[PDB]
Formats: C-alpha cells, structure tokens, sequence
C-alpha cells in the first residue's frame, strides 16, 4: 500500500495518474508541469494509489472538490 | 505504476 | 460567440468551467489559483466556450492530449 | 456562463 510519486509545489501533492498532479491545498494539474515526474510510476512495478476517500468511477479525493482517477479529475461536491 | 495500469 | 475569461500565467490559458483554468503549452488547471478567476465568468450573461475541437461528453480539447466540459479534464489522445 | 451553466 503506497500513494505514488511526489509532486508539483514542493513535493507537496502526489500522482493520481500519468499526468494527474494533485494536492491538499494545491489543487489538480492535469497535463502541467508539476505532472511530469508522475510519468515515472509507470516505471515502478508496485502498484500505487493515491487519495483515500473513492469518489466517481474508480476515482480517490484529489483535492477540495475534486476527484480524480488515473486519466480524468471531475468536480464532485463529496470531496 | 498506477494501479489500472499495473 | 467567445472563448471564456482568459487565466492562468501571463492570461496565456482560457477557462473551460468554474474551476478549470487551460492553457496550450500550459496544461490544465482543475482546482488550483489560476482558475480562482474562471469563477468570474458565473457572472457574465453571455454564454462562451473555450477551446475549438469537440471531444468527450460535450468537451474541448484544452490542451495537448486533454479533453475538458465545464467541470472535468480527461485524456484523449485525440486532442 | 459557462454554456451548459447559462
């Protein structure tokens, strides 16, 4: 059981996907700089899951409002 | 790796 | 016919929902400061419509490889 | 607005 890799403003947010950054107070960066480092889970055998609280399809509570899986973040008041 | 991926 | 208030570094990106700030070589932006300002569009009276090529559940493509609606961000290698 | 929001 691990979340995946570190991410974006100082290491704060963590990998939701590929190119999913997301964080507490940050937010979502879908496709942004910040994301790029998340491409190196899919180097890592373990597999890896971020967030804790399922939201959406197959999706984790990546940030205020906002859910994310692998390859998509959506607004979803239950976050 | 990200999990539905792996 | 316009595209919604501009955001995020240098009002380079454009807003596609509430919460979600998009740029060209910038990315997308779902939750974070840049698209605290794409909130203001709520206000204008005139419908607008970022983006230019359709995709997705009634999307745009935002930025490379990401599909955006007013309210979620998905990879779609056909952007 | 937001096109589906107007």
């Amino acid at each position: 059981l691990r979340q995946c890799l570190p991410c974006g403003p100082g290491g704060k947010g963590r990998c939701f996907g590929p190119s999913i950054c997301c964080g507490d107070e940050l937010g979502c960066f879908v496709g942004t700089a910040e994301a790029l480092r998340c491409q190196e889970e899919n180097y890592l055998p373990s597999p890896c899951q971020s967030g804790q609280k399922p939201c959406g399809s197959g999706g984790r509570c990546a940030a205020a409002g906002i859910c994310c899986n692998d390859e998509s973040c959506v607004t979803e008041p239950e976050c | 790796c990200y999990f539905q991926n792996c």
